[PDB]
DNA sequence: TAATAATAGTTTTTAGTTTATTGGGC
DNA sequence: AGCTAATAAACTAAAAACTATTATTATG
């Protein structure tokens, strides 16, 4: 979809940040530092089509576009920026704290008001594309509020509207992580997780807008605009980008046939494709090749109906693929489907048709599943009731069966592994892991900005251990063994 | 694979003897056997056939044997099948005039076949043979041919025009096709076959029984050369005690070519002026090429391209660990997603063979989640080539010992996030009972399973997953199409694919009845540009057809040109016209005629009349002298109804001088011509008494009478 | 006199070839 | 004690969806 959201961190200039803050561990200046650049940094593989900054309102040293006092800029509304994470690096530690007293000291008093006002200057020089905007804001005290209310309630009157602009706020705990302590100016219409907020994404590059729409007909009469969405894939790799020897830089791929017979150039009207069979050469051109490649045209022909008695479990080509009722051109796509949906539950008589993707495409018979709801609590309707078209095999993709085939054996190991089977178990988690090898290679390819051999290598709960959940399930295990002679060696 | 065929072909009219609508099983199982041959050779694979016939017009058999090898013309020997031996097997094969005995076509094929196995590598042995049943059966030879196929074991299979397991189909159900309906010798030859043949191969049997048009669409030989799924030594350990060696095989696969559409020119037709060159110049405003392993290859982080090498990037890369597998979680069957699936192929597991204790586990593990309805979510670390893969493992049902398969499940990284509104709460659109008919309509009009019995488990009676990838032998067919044929274009249409593949046409009928009121309840309407780009196949609906002008070879086409851009010219060039149907200028010019004859002026009736008296030789000299005559009692009536002193006194003078009347629709001119008078006036009447006109009436009545 | 409208411009997949590769031998 | 084979990953072009645009005619 087109639009471009827009989250900025805003920090104080003020002392709060350099003191740990009535908490033993490190202070709400280092710890938003290396919160701020973990989240930087997962937003940063998340994507570059997104713009990023960071203010420090507040200062001793005037340096923002506008020269307003109390106003330090530090990032440029930017997108991510190798560079960028260069520079901030450095922030980390007293030898951090000692820039942050070079760069602007430590310490000045502020101003909500203008800080507000000059944020939303912020937001409204750019003129890209704009989705979204949110504020990640930091403070330590639970109200600035200790002096006039002129402040206070400039700063609630226009949150309300920046409220009607539209900007949600979070405020994070900065003293004592939640425990109902920071409530003082933001139980008000002003709108723990810190932890979550670094381990709220590791690499991802969110996508949109599914492509591979197609209309549907029910007889050779009528056909029906509907848009087909894809739910999954396989793990893609990065297009790896040619550079120069030092200077770094693309330079062209350019193939170009030559020929032996002069040294000359060819065409790609003279190219014409060549079997070789035996002595039965065959030359055909590409095009009619191509043609040949097509048997129908894009279209989907309704077979009719079919009960729930397919789905042997032998079977499963390309993963299936959402269906929705889409409007594109043929005005009344749902309408008609409107009695489907509910025909679901109360009809299990599935459906199907061959597919063609396009033209140069063999034709596929696909079986047809309509789908459902599953509504979360808080109105979550992932997977909109639509439809799901699952391919179906065909003879030349069908293996032989095992020619070995004999009745099964006893019960009596299935009395041993009973207590195996139910003693360790986990909790089907579909969300409880990725690619760690992707990521590592993630990893290893941005480790070059940092000087550091690895960063975060992580295997999730993904790979089993030969000691530690086996004795999770325990050597019980070990004790039950009732088939004879373990054929290994 | 490796095996060993010997084709044992028919040749006679009685077995090409058919019926329209239904192909000739000879012409059926030809085009079977030409798909087997081209299988065979295309796909590259090798074999030891040999051509035998039965029924031909004389015999090649070397072999006698009593006369009972007589009208069989063996044909072809021992070596690899060629497109000219196909291309024979299309052309020579063709149905003769001569029966002889099948089973006696089989003695020929045991002896072969024991010839041909001497001391040849061959992994199968199998026999080829189909007959429409209309040649000579017998039984004499019924022991020596059961101890061939249980001693020297050969495998053998055949089909009928009849299926043991309406509308007329070149690969569906034509008309019934009852087997004891036909002649007595068929079905003895059917009987015979049917005995020996499930003697043979046991239960094999019963299932290779199709009509030639069922074999002509589903699997007839396809089963009997297939290829067996490979062994994957790999092993399962669970714990620290037990572990056993399981054996791995996929069981589904994206169909591909080996081989590549090799580039060769049009005009030396070969790859060796197409030597490869790819090369690489500096992409600045001056190109400069660079030299190949000057190469660095850096990756997009960002708006940057980060420079990375590859020796690096090889080294702290991370990989699976081994061709390793084990189970890591566990939930129970439920929890699955029909949707949350991947895994391009599917892997069927099993025990490592020679070990029995490995597989009674594995059929003593099946059996825990099976009762317990468990599935396992085990890791997918096939080897070292590539990172493991994950998902959950599913029980497999068989009629012998089961399976486990594994699947792919989502990553959070493959996972879409599109979110759409419940159509159901859709206060837009809500579902009619009028549409829930349309819908219910079909729903128990159309079904594709067979349902007539509980007891009967529902099945496809028009199966699907039987049909391969259509696109291997549609390019088989324009493989052959050219090979043969190096001039002729593209192969024919070819209805034969879809008729696989057509719906059964009693079922699209039964679905022609209620579609037609479902379709009319509820038409819609669609916006343009719903169609394809391009037509020009040709400049019209053919390129020319060949007439030409002829029969005016004067020389005086034009250079005298009749110039055309009606007193007597326009009417005398109209009728010159009465060369198109005759029928025109003259029907509707009397009007015309009329306001001529006006009587304005003296030449306005004369030149009228000379015009009507010029007409009548055209008429008589353009077949329109009926009309003509027609016009001419016409034409003095409409002149006598609107009757005054001056024209028609005239008129009837200048034609009563020159009437001139021949023959035409009969006497009936020759009457005109006849009779052609005036006729007296009587006093003109009076008899006004119904206002005061009368008044001025019997004013002059009195006055001058 | 000047609103409207088919249109290609970027990616995104995706599928066809290309590769270097353990597997067993004897 | 000499020998190699299917193969995912990798590598390609290929067509597309979605944007974002621009001639095109009423209008005067």
């Amino acid at each position: 979809y087109s639009g471009r959201d827009s989250l900025i961190f805003l920090v104080d200039a003020s002392k709060a940040m350099f003191e740990s803050q009535s908490e033993d561990e490190l202070t709400p200046f280092d710890m938003s530092i290396q919160c701020i650049q973990s989240v930087y940094i997962s937003k940063i593989i998340s994507s570059d089509r997104d713009l990023l900054a960071v203010v420090f309102y507040g200062t001793e040293k005037d340096k923002n576009s506008v020269n307003f006092k109390n106003i330090y800029v530090l990032q440029e509304l930017d997108n991510p920026g190798a560079k960028r994470i260069l520079e901030l690096d450095q922030f980390k530690g007293q030898q951090g704290q000692k820039r942050f007293q070079d760069m602007m000291g430590h310490g000045s008093d502020y101003s909500l008001s203008e800080v507000l006002w000059v944020c939303a200057n912020l937001f409204s020089d750019v003129q890209f594309k704009m989705s979204h905007k949110r504020i990640m804001l930091f403070t330590n005290e639970d109200n600035p509020h200790g002096n006039d209310s002129a402040k206070a309630s400039r700063a609630r009157t226009k949150a309300g509207d920046l409220r009607d602009t539209g900007i949600f706020l979070d405020l994070m705990h900065l003293k004592k992580p939640g425990g109902f302590d920071i409530s003082l100016f933001y139980r008000d219409i002003i709108s723990s997780k810190l932890e979550d907020l670094l381990r709220k994404v590791r690499a991802k590059e969110t996508r949109k807008r599914a492509l591979s729409r197609l209309k549907l007909k029910l007889n050779k009469d009528i056909v029906i605009s509907v848009g087909i969405y894809n739910l999954v894939q396989k793990a893609l790799k990065p297009p790896p980008i040619k550079l120069y020897r030092e200077t770094n830089e693309p330079v062209k791929t350019k193939t170009r046939t030559f020929n032996t017979s002069t040294g000359g150039l060819l065409l790609p009207s003279d190219t014409k494709r060549s079997q070789i069979y035996g002595s039965r050469q065959i030359i055909l051109e590409k095009e009619e090749t191509e043609e040949l490649k097509r048997f129908d045209d894009p279209g989907l022909m309704l077979m009719g109906f079919k009960p729930l008695v397919l789905l042997k479990k032998h079977h499963y080509l390309r993963p299936s693929l959402f269906v929705y009722p889409e409007e594109s051109l043929v005005i009344g796509s749902s309408t008609l489907f409107s009695a489907l949906l509910i025909k679901c539950l109360e009809k299990e008589v599935a459906a199907l048709c061959r597919y063609t993707p396009r033209r140069n495409i063999p034709p596929y018979f696909v079986a047809l599943v309509p789908q459902e709801e599953e509504l979360d609590d808080q109105k979550i309707q992932v997977t909109p009731p639509g439809f799901q078209l699952v391919f179906l095999p065909f003879a030349d993709d069908k293996r032989k069966m095992p020619f070995t085939e004999k009745i099964m054996a006893t019960p009596e190991q299935v009395g041993k592994m009973k207590a195996i089977v139910e003693k360790l178990r986990f909790t089907y988690r579909s969300d409880s892991f990725e690619n760690p090898v992707l990521q590592q290679h993630f990893r290893n390819l941005e480790a070059l900005a940092l000087d550091l051999m690895e960063p975060e290598q992580a295997v999730d709960l993904t790979l089993p251990k030969v000691e530690a959940m086996n004795k999770r399930l325990g050597s019980l295990v070990d004790e039950f063994k009732e088939l004879v002679y373990p054929p290994d060696y | 694979n490796k095996a060993a065929v010997v084709l044992c072909m028919d040749v006679g009219f009685t077995m090409s003897n058919s019926i329209p609508g239904i192909e000739s099983p000879f012409e059926q199982a030809k085009k079977v056997i030409t798909m087997f041959v081209q299988r065979q050779v295309f796909a590259e694979n090798k074999d030891e056939i040999a051509l035998v016939l039965f029924g031909t017009d004389g015999t090649d058999n070397p072999l006698s044997g009593g006369d009972q090898y007589q009208n069989i013309t063996v044909h072809r020997h021992l070596m690899l099948p060629d497109f000219d031996l196909l291309e024979d097997i299309e052309s020579k094969i063709q149905p003769g005039s001569q029966q002889a005995d099948f089973l006696d076509a089989l003695i020929v094929s045991m002896d072969v076949i024991q010839h041909e196995t001497i001391g040849k590598k061959f992994e199968k042995r199998h026999i080829e043979i189909f007959t429409d049943l209309s040649s000579r059966f017998s039984k004499s030879q019924l022991d020596i041919i059961i101890h061939s196929l249980k001693k020297c074991d050969i495998s053998l299979q055949f089909f009928l025009p009849f299926s043991l397991g309406g509308p007329f189909r070149l690969g569906g159900h034509g008309p019934s096709f009852p087997l004891k309906g036909i002649t007595e010798q068929q079905k003895e030859g059917l009987e015979i076959v049917k005995m020996v043949m499930i003697s043979l191969e046991g239960e094999d049997g019963l299932d290779e029984i199709y009509s030639f048009s069922e074999s002509l669409r589903k699997l007839c030989v396809f089963k009997k050369i297939e290829r067996h799924s490979i062994h994957w030594p790999c092993r399962l350990t669970i714990g620290s005690n037990l572990s056993i060696r399981i054996a791995a095989y996929k069981s589904i696969l994206q169909e591909r070519v080996k081989k590549t559409w090799t580039v060769v020119d049009a005009k030396t037709l070969k790859k060796e002026d197409i030597q490869k060159e790819t090369v690489y110049c500096l992409n600045d405003d001056d190109e400069t090429e660079v030299l190949k392993e000057d190469i660095i290859q850096g990756f997009r982080y960002g708006s940057d391209i980060v420079p990375f090498s590859k020796v690096d990037e090889e080294q702290m890369k991370y990989k699976s660990e081994g061709k390793c597998f084990s189970v890591l979680g566990f939930c129970k069957s439920s929890q699955v997603q029909r949707r949350f699936f991947m895994g391009n192929q599917v892997l069927k597991v099993f025990a490592a063979r020679d070990d029995e204790a490995a597989a009674v586990a594995l059929s003593s593990l099946i059996h825990a989640l099976d009762d317990l309805d468990m599935v396992a979510i085990v890791r997918y670390a096939y080897d070292k080539r590539a990172n493991p893969q994950v998902g959950v493992a599913f029980p497999h049902i068989k009629h012998n010992y089961e399976c486990l398969v594994y699947v792919q499940l989502p990553f959070m990284e493959d996972l879409r996030q599109y979110m759409f509104s419940s159509l159901k709460n859709s206060k837009k659109y809500a579902p009619t009972e009028a549409q829930l008919n349309a819908v219910d309509a079909l729903i128990d009009s159309m079904s594709l399973a067979k349902k007539d019995e509980k007891t009967d488990t529902l099945e496809d009676l028009f199966p699907t997953t039987k049909i391969p990838n259509p696109r291997f032998q549609r390019l088989f067919q324009c493989l052959l199409h050219r090979a043969l044929h190096p001039r002729e274009p593209l192969p024919p249409i070819q209805q034969h694919i879809w008729n696989m593949l057509n719906p059964p046409a009693e079922v699209t009928t039964k679905s022609q009845i209620p579609l037609s009121k479902i379709k009319t309840l509820f038409p819609l309407i669609e916006a343009k540009k719903k169609d394809q780009v391009t037509a020009q196949e040709i400049f019209q609906d053919n390129h020319e057809d060949g007439p030409t002008a002829k029969k005016l070879k004067t020389e005086q086409g034009g250079a005298h040109f009749s110039v055309s851009s009606n007193p007597a010219e326009n009417f005398r060039v109209l009728v010159k016209q009465k060369k198109a149907s005759f029928e025109e200028a003259s029907n509707q010019l009397i009007n015309h005629i009329e306001q001529f004859l006006d009587t304005n002026e003296t030449p306005y009736f004369m030149k009228s009349i000379d015009c009507i008296r010029a007409f009548r030789e055209e008429a008589i000299k353009f077949s329109e002298e009926q009309r003509f005559n027609n016009f001419l009692k016409a034409l003095q009536e409409k002149v006598e109804i609107k009757q005054l002193n001056h024209f028609w006194e005239i008129v009837v003078q200048d034609g009563i001088t020159l009437i001139t009347k021949e023959e035409a629709s009969g006497s009936s001119v020759t009457a005109e011509e006849a009779k052609k008078f005036l006729a007296p006036k009587d006093k003109p009447s009076g008899d006004t008494a119904a206002v005061f006109e009368e008044g001025g009436d019997v004013d002059d009545l009195l006055d001058m009478i």
